Order: structure tokens, then sequence, then C-alpha cells
């Protein structure tokens, strides 16, 4: 219940400070003003961020796993996964996905 | 008392904001041999209420957007987020106590990303968006090497409790076990924040607020300025913790403040040492060199508990 | 006036619209309530506004010429329209959505008593309502533009350049013929 | 004579290369330049406190046009326009003629202010003294009209600032 | 007390913040931009005034116009002055900005850019020195602390 | 009946001026920065 009320108030205190910023400065009352192209090296930054970080998702509960008596298979298991994510990153680079001249 | 408990953390919150601002031009103005603010206010003291005031009675500067209701929904959830990211920090109590206090925080920092791509959409200019796009991908980029850097650090601390952190470090700084992680997680938290030498979206002549003037600017800006305390006050809880004595809490606050007050004042001291990266040489560094050392790190971090026989308790 | 300074010069020009007038730019700020209220449906209102430079190039050839001493002046446009068709026109240019819906006279009353009570400059009124509504006299005995020099300017050919900022081929308006 | 900026060789001996190693990986050469800023912050700082403290000048400094004195009261000026013939930016007008008295002086004398380079080379050639660039450089307006100095703002600076003019000219006097 | 005292205090107030918080933007066309710099400089460190050194036009309260405007250049200076947001003062530098300066009688030089923007304050000088620029600030701080944007809104 | 006086150096000259680049050579070897960094990594890791 503490959260609930703690997520509320920051996000009201931040909505009531928008609206006032909006409208307080409307109060000077001013005289009236009367007056891209795909890149590709970018998507694929973005999703490359995505795998890696579905395989950030699968290494989260890793200070969980240590704490089983299959250490030998948790290790082993563990190791794997960075080090395919390693695979991940050194192909890219390999196939001049990390550069960023047309 | 809790009602009263969240005023007491979010009002001197923006007072913390209000004069790191002042903080922040002193201390560049000395190692530019200039003075900084010295004249409005003794000791330039009233130079964050004069721009304050200035900002929130200047002229409103919104041009036609496309989406109106997402030019008001992009501060709201910076700011709610920039808030929100301090309720689970052990000060050395925590407002929220969490069990999962550290995944938390990654998540919520991982969300104020959209207020960089909602105001790239809600300014009707291409250029804005593109650079909306830069600053989302250096983000986002960056947030690997945090969850990474993170999780390894909390091998040796056995969960994700931001608390367990004090108890982790109760004998010895994880700094000295973890100094080669301390030093690439300082510098994705400069990329995180967008600070300078990472600060490409200042590139007055090489942002996606420009379409924000006063009032809501000065929003995007407190939040920005919460995060950098908010990052440096994690910093300090994951590397140099602080010694807890129940009975005296008060002696924790004040060495606990004293450590992210100096962090604090090297983001400066760093931004006024350094020119900037270009867009392509920041991705480098990160994608190129320290991920991965990052993740060497992560595979030399959980065999070394299992080869050492410490393994950390996970209660 | 006439009695104190007899020689003055009386212009008597009708709603001028321009850059910054409140005539094109008043029928287009009723989008953040809903339609558009009008007395009747703008009908039985005839309106003959004038652009604003012929107004100021009128009022410069009064001191320029001498036989303008001791008169009276009727600067109007060159077109006369319907306050519906008019305002449908201005929406047309705007790229507005028009939906227009009648309003009864005194209950239009009341909301101009509502939009009064601020302390800035009120959006409308209930005098500003009134005169909206009234219909522009013609008074063929007293001289206008055409006794000056001045080619009145047609309300559609510079009236884009008043509602381009209201953004985000259009048909002239149906006008009143002189008969 | 001449030298080379960056025809130098690295030592590619293990002990160097180690040694770029550690700069690369401990961002040794990045300290310095914080160590560098943190040596700033402790020296004074150069700035004055304007407008309680003002930068240092020279008898020499060229600032407000002004029109001089002898010692009796009789304006040094003769109206022999040398200063509006070498005006640069054409910013002297002159009229004269004869005084009630006979004597040579001007009825006009104006300066444009805006279109004035504030040069000295009027001084230069007044073979009498009577123009002069004072040292006041304070004289900032509102409207562009007040810098349109005529005979009579040009007289009343000298009487204003003749005290400080004369102890310039006395100063400098030798050197020209 | 009477509302004009009530009335004058708020006015103070504001005048005090918007005079506190001068953040200019800077034409920097020729020479005098230099001298612009040396008010940046230590020496003088227009910073500690609260003028802070280089804002973006948007949020920008003053402009320097600091060296010649051309022909060319004009109607970029008049669109930066179009969107500067509200309150908005322009700082005339020199005698280029002023009235044309050595180049008054030239085919491709506005003479004075008072004839594209309003001016409130003119710095004369060849450049101006950095204090000569500074004093002229400080004297907008004065303009801006004479204001009285609130009686007379309370008098209509 | 003076003698001319004029702004000149003094009588044998100004004293020497430096302008040849000085950056001094500081810290340790790059053999004895890696012995402490891995030093403080065991002791911290024990
Ligand atoms: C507007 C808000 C914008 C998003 C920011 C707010 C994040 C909402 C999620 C907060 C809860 C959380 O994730 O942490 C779990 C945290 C993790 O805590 P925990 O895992 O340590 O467990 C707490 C209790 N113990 C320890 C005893 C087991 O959960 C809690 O602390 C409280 C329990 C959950 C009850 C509160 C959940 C209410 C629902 C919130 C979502 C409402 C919809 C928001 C829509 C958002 C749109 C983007
Ligand atoms: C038995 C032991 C087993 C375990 C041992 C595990 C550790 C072994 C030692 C690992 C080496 C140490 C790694 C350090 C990180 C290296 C990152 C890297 O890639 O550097 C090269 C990178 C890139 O180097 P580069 O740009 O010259 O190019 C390298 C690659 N080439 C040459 C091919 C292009 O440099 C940087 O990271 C600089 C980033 C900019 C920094 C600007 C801010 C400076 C601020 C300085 C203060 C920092 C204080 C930090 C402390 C914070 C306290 C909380
Ligand atoms: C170069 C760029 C990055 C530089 C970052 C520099 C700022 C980070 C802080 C570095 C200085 C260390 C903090 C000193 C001030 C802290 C005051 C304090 O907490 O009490 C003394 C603290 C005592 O508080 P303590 O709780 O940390 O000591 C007990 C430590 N444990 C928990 C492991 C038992 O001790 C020190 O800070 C001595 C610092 C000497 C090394 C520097
Ligand atoms: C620390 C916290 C910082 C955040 C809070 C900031 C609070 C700062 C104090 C606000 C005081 C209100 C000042 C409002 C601006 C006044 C102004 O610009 O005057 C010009 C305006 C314009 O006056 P005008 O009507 O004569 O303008 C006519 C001329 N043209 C057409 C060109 C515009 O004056 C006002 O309209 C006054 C507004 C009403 C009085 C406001 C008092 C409210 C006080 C409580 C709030
Ligand atoms: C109040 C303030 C109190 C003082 C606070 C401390 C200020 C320290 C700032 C650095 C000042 C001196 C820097 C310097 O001289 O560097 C030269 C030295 C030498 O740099 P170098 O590039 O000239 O040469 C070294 C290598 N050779 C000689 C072979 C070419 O730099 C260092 O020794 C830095 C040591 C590495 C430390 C960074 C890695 C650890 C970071 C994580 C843990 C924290
Ligand atoms: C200088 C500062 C001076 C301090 C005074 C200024 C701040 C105002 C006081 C803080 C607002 C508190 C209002 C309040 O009484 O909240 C009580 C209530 C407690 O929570 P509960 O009763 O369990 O359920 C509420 C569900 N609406 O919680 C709520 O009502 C919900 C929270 C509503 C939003 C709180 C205000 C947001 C802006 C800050
Ligand atoms: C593991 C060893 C590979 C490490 C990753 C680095 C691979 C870089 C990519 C190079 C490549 O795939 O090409 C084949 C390679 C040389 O070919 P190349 O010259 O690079 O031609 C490029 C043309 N575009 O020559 C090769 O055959 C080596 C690379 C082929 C394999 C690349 C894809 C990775 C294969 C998975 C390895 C991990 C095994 C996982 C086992 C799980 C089984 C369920
Ligand atoms: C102790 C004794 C020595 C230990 C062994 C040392 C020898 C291995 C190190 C060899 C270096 C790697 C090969 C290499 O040199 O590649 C360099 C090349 C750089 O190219 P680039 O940055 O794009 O710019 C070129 C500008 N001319 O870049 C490349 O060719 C691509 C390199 C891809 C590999 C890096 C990405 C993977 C990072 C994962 C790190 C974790 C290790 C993987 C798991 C190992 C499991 C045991
Ligand atoms: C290391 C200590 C060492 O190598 O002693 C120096 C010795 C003498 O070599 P020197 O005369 O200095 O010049 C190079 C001649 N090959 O050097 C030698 O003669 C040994 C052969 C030199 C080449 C060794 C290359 C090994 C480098 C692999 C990386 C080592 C670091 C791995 C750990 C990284 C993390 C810190
Ligand atoms: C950021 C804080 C770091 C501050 C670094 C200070 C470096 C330093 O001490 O430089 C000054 C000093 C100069 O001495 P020296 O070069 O011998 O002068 C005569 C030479 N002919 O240099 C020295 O004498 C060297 C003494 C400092 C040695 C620093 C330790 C080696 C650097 C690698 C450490 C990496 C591990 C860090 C662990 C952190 C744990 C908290
Ligand atoms: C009740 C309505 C709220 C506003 C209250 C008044 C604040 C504005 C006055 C300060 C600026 C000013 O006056 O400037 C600085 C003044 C001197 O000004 P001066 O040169 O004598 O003014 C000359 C006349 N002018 C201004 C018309 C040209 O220094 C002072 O001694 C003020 C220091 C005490 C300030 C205490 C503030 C307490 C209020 C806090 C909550 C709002
Ligand atoms: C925190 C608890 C753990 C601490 C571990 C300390 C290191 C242990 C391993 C020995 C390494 C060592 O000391 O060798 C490295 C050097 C030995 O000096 P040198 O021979 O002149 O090397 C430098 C060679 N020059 C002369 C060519 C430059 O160190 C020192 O001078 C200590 C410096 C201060 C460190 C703080
Ligand atoms: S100082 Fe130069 S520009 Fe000014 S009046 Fe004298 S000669 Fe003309
Ligand atoms: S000021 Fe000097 S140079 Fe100029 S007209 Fe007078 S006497 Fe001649
Ligand atoms: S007024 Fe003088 S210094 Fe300034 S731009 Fe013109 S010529 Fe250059």
């Amino acid at each position: 219940m503490n959260l609930m009320l703690a997520l509320l108030t920051n996000f009201t205190l931040a909505t009531l400070l928008v609206i006032i910023a909006f409208w307080l400065p409307q109060l000077n009352v001013y005289s009236e003003k009367t007056s891209l192209p795909f890149s590709m090296k970018f998507f694929l930054v973005a999703i490359t961020f995505l795998l890696f970080d579905l395989e950030i998702a699968l290494l989260l509960p890793l200070p969980w796993a240590s704490q089983t008596a299959n250490l030998n298979t948790m290790l082993t298991m563990a190791l794997f996964l960075i080090i395919l994510l390693a695979v991940s990153l050194a192909y890219e680079w390999t196939q001049k996905g990390l550069e960023w001249t047309e | 008392m809790f009602m009263i408990n969240i005023l007491m953390l979010i009002i001197p919150i923006l007072l913390a904001v209000a004069f790191l601002t002042l903080v922040e031009r002193k201390v560049l103005g000395y190692m530019q041999l200039r003075k900084g603010p010295n004249v409005v206010g003794p000791y330039g003291l009233l130079q964050p209420i004069a721009d304050a005031i200035k900002l929130f009675i200047k002229e409103p500067l919104r041009p036609a957007t496309s989406s109106a209701s997402m030019f008001i929904l992009a501060p709201i959830m910076a700011l709610g987020l920039a808030l929100t990211m301090w309720i689970p920090l052990p000060m050395p109590y925590p407002l929220i106590n969490m069990n999962l206090g550290v995944l938390f925080m990654l998540a919520m920092s991982s969300l104020a990303v959209y207020s960089i791509l909602w105001s790239g959409w809600a300014s009707n200019s291409k250029y804005a968006l593109i650079g909306a796009l830069r600053a989302v991908a250096q983000t986002i980029s960056y947030e690997v090497t945090l969850a990474i850097i993170l999780l390894s650090v909390l091998l040796m601390s056995g969960s994700f409790t931001l608390s367990t952190l004090i108890t982790t470090q109760e004998q010895m700084w994880l700094i000295l076990p973890a100094w080669p992680l301390a030093m690439m997680w300082f510098i994705s938290t400069l990329a995180e924040t967008n600070r300078a030498p990472f600060d490409l979206t200042e590139g007055e002549s090489e942002g996606f607020n420009v379409e924000y003037a006063a009032g809501p600017f000065a929003l995007f800006f407190m939040a920005e300025y919460a995060n950098i305390i908010m990052m440096n006050i994690f910093t300090a809880i994951l590397f140099l913790g602080t010694s807890h004595n129940p009975h005296m809490p008060e002696l924790y606050t004040i060495n606990f403040t004293i450590k992210s007050l100096l962090l604090t004042m090297s983001f400066l001291w760093i931004r006024a040492s350094y020119p900037r990266f270009r867009y392509d040489q920041l991705m480098h560094l990160l994608w190129k060199n320290f991920l991965p050392l990052t993740l060497a790190l992560c595979m030399w971090h959980v065999s070394l508990p299992i080869l050492t026989s410490g393994i950390p308790p996970q209660t | 006036v006439r009695e104190t300074f007899p020689e003055a010069t009386i212009i008597k020009p009708a709603e001028i619209f321009g850059r910054e007038d409140r005539f094109l730019n008043y029928f287009a700020n009723i989008r953040w309530f809903g339609g558009v209220p009008l007395i009747s449906l703008g009908k039985k209102t005839v309106k003959q506004p004038v652009y604003i430079v012929d107004v100021t190039k009128g009022i410069i050839n009064a001191i320029k010429d001498p036989d303008a001493r001791g008169k009276t002046f009727a600067f109007v446009g060159p077109s006369r329209y319907l306050l519906f068709d008019l305002v449908q026109y201005v929406f047309a240019v705007a790229h507005r959505p028009f939906l227009p819906y009648p309003l009864p006279h005194f209950a239009y009353r009341w909301i101009g008593r509502l939009f009064e009570i601020s302390p800035f400059e009120p959006w409308t009124t209930r005098d500003k309502v009134e005169r909206i509504h009234t219909t522009d006299k013609i008074l063929p005995h007293l001289p206008g533009l055409e006794d000056l020099g001045v080619e009145a300017t047609p309300l559609e050919l510079k009236a884009i350049e008043v509602l381009r900022r209201h953004r985000t081929d259009v048909q002239p308006a149906k006008t009143i013929p002189t008969s | 004579t001449y030298k080379y900026v960056n025809l130098r060789e690295p030592s590619m001996d293990m002990k160097s290369v180690t040694d770029r190693a550690a700069q690369t990986l401990l961002w040794t050469e990045l300290i310095r330049g914080l160590g560098m800023t943190l040596s700033y912050l402790f020296r004074e700082p150069a700035t004055i406190n304007y407008p309680f403290e003002k930068g240092p000048l020279s008898p020499r400094f060229r600032g407000e046009h002004a029109l001089r004195r002898y010692p009796s009261g009789e304006e040094r000026c003769i109206a022999c326009k040398l200063c509006e013939a070498v005006c640069p930016a054409q910013a002297i007008t002159i009229e004269a003629e004869p005084r009630a008295d006979g004597s040579r002086r001007t009825t006009r004398y104006d300066i444009d202010m805006t279109k004035c380079i504030y040069c000295g080379f009027c001084q230069e050639a007044c073979p009498v003294d009577a123009i002069v660039e004072g040292p006041n450089f304070e004289f900032s307006t509102e409207t562009h009209e007040e810098l349109l100095y005529n005979k009579e703002k040009l007289l009343n600076n000298g009487d204003k600032w003749e005290a400080e003019i004369a102890a310039n000219i006395q100063a400098d006097y030798l050197y020209r | 007390s009477r509302g004009e005292y009530v009335v004058a205090k708020l006015d103070d107030l504001i005048n005090w913040a918007r005079r506190s918080s001068l953040w200019p933007m800077t034409f920097g066309l020729a020479c005098c931009a230099v001298e612009m710099m040396h008010m940046a400089a230590p020496r003088y460190d227009m910073d500690r005034f609260g003028v802070v050194f280089r804002a973006s036009p948007r949020q920008s309260d003053v402009m320097i116009v600091a060296g010649t405007l051309t022909n060319k250049m004009a109607p970029a200076l008049r669109k930066v002055y179009d969107q500067m947001p509200e309150p908005r003062y322009v700082v005339s530098m020199g005698s280029c900005a002023n009235g044309g300066g050595y180049y008054h009688y030239s085919y491709s030089v506005v003479r004075g850019c008072d004839r594209i923007v309003p001016v409130d304050i003119y710095v004369p000088g060849c450049p101006p020195t950095a204090e000569a620029l500074l004093y002229g600030i400080l004297q907008l701080q004065k303009k801006i602390k004479r204001e009285k944007r609130l009686r007379i809104w309370y008098r209509r | 009946a003076s003698k001319v006086k004029q702004d000149m150096p003094p009588v044998g000259g100004y004293g020497p001026i430096d302008y040849k680049r000085n950056l001094p050579r500081r810290g340790l070897s790059g053999y004895s920065m890696f012995a402490v960094g891995i030093g403080a990594l065991l002791f911290g890791y024990w």
C-alpha cells in the first residue's frame, strides 16, 4: 500500500508541476506571435540491444542459481550463456555490423 | 506518517537539484579561473531562485505539435520516474524496503528512455527526431553494461536487495575487489545520464528538448539533474558502502552523503576536463571496449565465488 | 467630435480584418469548446469587412486630401457576406472542422458573462456578441474608400495571410449581389 | 631551420608496450587532465569586481570624443576641417563662419558616434589639440539619437572631462 | 495597504528575477564578438552576474548584435528575433550594429541593426571594450528594474 | 640639455625565457601499475 501511495504522489506531483508550468506562463498575456531518410544502422543498434537484453534476462537469476547443489552443472550453463553472448558480439563485430561508416 | 515521509524525500531532492546548478556553475568557474555566480545573493545562493522564477514566467514556446498529448506526457514520465528511483535507496533505511530493489531501479531507468523518444515525436521537427534517435541509441546501449556490471557485483552480495549491499561491504568496500567494474560502471552512468564527455545532445555546432523552452524545459532539467544525484548515490551504495550502526543511523547518513556529494562533484570535475566523443566513438567505446570486458568479468565473477568457496548467502 | 472640431474627418469602417484583428481571429478560437455558436444560424446577419491596409491607406489620403475637412467617410469592403457563409469560409481556409449549431440570443449573452469575469483581455463579452451579429449599415450618402483613391481589397485575396497560423483551392464564399 | 612535431616512432620493447597498455586500460593520461583542472580550482581567480574595480588603461586610451578650450576659456578649435578631412568613417561634419568678434570658429561640429571607428586620427591631425578622445568608455545610451553628438555635447564633454584629459595629454604629449 | 503597493512589490520580484537571469544569445558577426568573448573570460566573468555565456535562442532573454549586419544576413537575424520568447531585449554592440560604422556607405551593409529589430541599449565603440559592453549589460539590468508591467496592468 | 631616453632593454639584456615543451614524466611503470592493480584485486577477493 505504501508503494502504491508512493507512485501516486510522485506522478501526481509531476503532473501538477507540468500543468502549472504550462499555465502559470499564460498569464503575462503576451502579444500574439503571428509567426527523414531511414538509416539502417540506427535500426541495427536497436535490434542488437534487444537480443542482448533478452540474454541479460536469462543471466539475471544467476545470484540465486549459485545456491544450488549442482554447481558443476550450473557453472557450465552460466558460462555457456555468457560465452554465446560473446559469440554474438564477435559475429556482429567481424561482419562490419558495429561500424558507422556508409 | 508515511505521507510525511514521502515529502521528506521529494522536497529535499528538488532543493538538492536546485542548488546543484549553483555548485556546478561555481566549480566550473574556479577550474576555469573564474568566480561563477557571486552577485545574486551572497555567494550566489539566490541565483537558483532567480532562475526558477524567471523560467516559470517566461512566454510559452510550444509550437505546433502533432501529438500534444505526447508533449505533456514526456515531462511527466521523466520527472515521475526520476523521483520514483529514490524510494528504494537505503539511506540507511529505505522508504520502500524492496526485496528486489536493484531490479526495480534498472526497470525504472529503462523506461525513462521513453521521455526522450516521445519528446522527439511531439516536436514536429524531422531534425529533432533524428537527435532523439541518437540519444535513445546511446542510452539503451549503455544500459547493457549497467545490467551486466550490476549483475556481476550482486554475485558477491547474494541478492537483489539494496540493503544487503551494506552488509556485504561491512568489512571492505566492494571497489577494492571490483574496481575494474567500478571504472566501467562510473563511465556508464555518465553516458546513461548524457553528461560530458558524452553530451553529444549539446553539440551546438556539431537537442530534443528544444521544443521545450521555459516551464516544461525546467522540468526536464530537474529530472536529468535528479538522476545524476541518484546515480552517484547508487554508486556509493554499490562500491563505497558505509558502515551502519543501528543505534546511530545519522552517522551513516553523514558519511553516505559526503560520498554521494564527492561523486556528484566529480561529474562536474570531468565536464571541465575533456572534449566530447563523436557519436560513433561513444558507440565503439561500449560495443568494442566495455562490452567485451564486461562479459569477461561476468564469467569471472560467476566462477570466482565457486572456486574460492565465497558464495554469499541467499538471505 | 463633430461639434468640438467641426472641420474634423470622421472615418466609419466596418469590421477590419488583418493579421492582428479580432474579427477573423475571432472566428477561429471556437474549437476548444465545441461547434460554432451563432444567433439564429448566421442568417439575417450581413457583414462587409474591410482590409486593414485599405483603412490605413484611407486615413493617410485623408491627411493629404484637402477636400476631406469636415466630412464623414464609410470605409467598407467590396463584397457583402452572410455571417454563416463568412464563418464557414474562415474555417475552410483554416482547415478546421465546421460544426455550426444555433444558440438562443439570451443563451449567448450568459456565456458572454462567463467569459468577461476574467481580469485579462476577455475572449468574448456581451457587447462583442451583439456587434458581430449586428448588420453592417448601408450608407450610400457617405463617400467611401473609392473617394480617396483606395481600391477595397477583397477578403478572399488576403484571408490566407491571416488564417495561415491557425492551420495544424477554397471556394469563395457566396456573396450578396448588389441588386 | 625546421623541426618535426609528430615524427617519432613508439618503442616496441615489452616494457614500453606495457607502459602503453597501462595507459589505455588504467586511463593514466586522462587522470593528468583531472589533476590540471584540480590545480586551477585552488588558484585564485582572475576575475575583478566590476564596477567597483576597473580594468587598467593607459593615457593613450581612445574613448569618447571631446572638444577642449584654452586656459582662458576660448575654444581651441579654429574650424580648419583637418579632422573632418581625415576621418576615415566620415563621421565629422563642420560648418563655420566669422564669429561676432571676427574670430574663426565653428557654427556646427557634429560627430556621428555610430559612424566613428574610434581611431584617434582626428586628434592626430588637429594642430591646436581641440578635438581629443577622452578616457571615458561608459556612455552607452538607450536610443540611437543620443549618439549623434553636436557642438554642445562635445563642448560639455570637454568641460566635464578636462581635468582628466589635460593630465592624460601631459603624460603622453612627448611621445607624439 | 493600497493595491498599488502590493502590486508594486510583485513587480519588483519579477523584475529582480528577470535581470538576475539575463541569458544572452550572441550574434557574433564580426570583431565585436571577440570583445564579447572577453567579457566571458576570467577577468570580467559575465557568468558571475547571472549572465550565462551562451544560451540557445529559444532559451534566450537578450540578443547581442555584435558586428556588421549585412543585407545578406538581415533576414536571418530577424527570424531569430521573431523566435525569441518574451520578454526579449536587444543590445546593439559597436558602431557597425549601431549605425553601420566604418561601412555605413556600403552597398551591402544594413545601416544599423535598428532597421531590422528594436534595440534597447546601444554600446558605442569599435569595438567597445569588454568593460564597456559589461557597463551596457548592467544598464540593461537597471532598465529592467524600472519596468512597471503590473502597475500599468493595475491602472488599466 | 639632457640625454635621449626611450624604452630600451636593461644593460646586459633580459634573462633567459623558456619556450621548449616541458611535460614532466610522472607515475609508475606499466609493470608496477598492473602489479598494484592485481594485488588490490587479490586482497579484495581474499
Ligand atoms: C587474478 C585476477 C583476475 C581478474 C582480473 C580482472 C581485472 C583485470 C584488469 C582489467 C583491466 C582494467 C579494465 C578497466 C576498464 C577498461 C575500459 C577500457 O576499455 O578502456 C579503454 C577505453 C578505450 O581506449 P581507446 O579509446 O584508447 O582505444 C582502445 C582500442 N583501440 C586502441 C583499438 C581503439 O578508454 C576509455 O574507456 C576511456 C573512456 C573515457 C573516460 C573519460 C572519463 C574519465 C574519468 C576518469 C575517472 C574514472 C574514475 C573511475 C572510478 C569511479 C569510482 C566509483
Ligand atoms: C508580498 C508579495 C510577495 C513579494 C514580496 C517582496 C519581494 C520582492 C522584493 C525583492 C526585490 C527588490 O525589491 O529588489 C532588491 C531590494 C532593493 O530594491 P530597491 O533598489 O530599494 O527598489 C527600488 C524600487 N524599484 C524596485 C521599484 C525600482 O533589496 C531589498 O532590500 C530586498 C531584500 C529583502 C527581500 C525579502 C523577500 C521576502 C519575500 C519572500 C516571499 C515572496
Ligand atoms: S576617432 Fe576616428 S572615426 Fe572617430 S571622429 Fe576621430 S577620426 Fe573619425
Ligand atoms: S577640431 Fe582641430 S582639426 Fe578639427 S576643425 Fe577644429 S582645429 Fe581643425
Ligand atoms: S564596430 Fe568595429 S569592432 Fe565591431 S564589428 Fe564593426 S569594425 Fe569590428
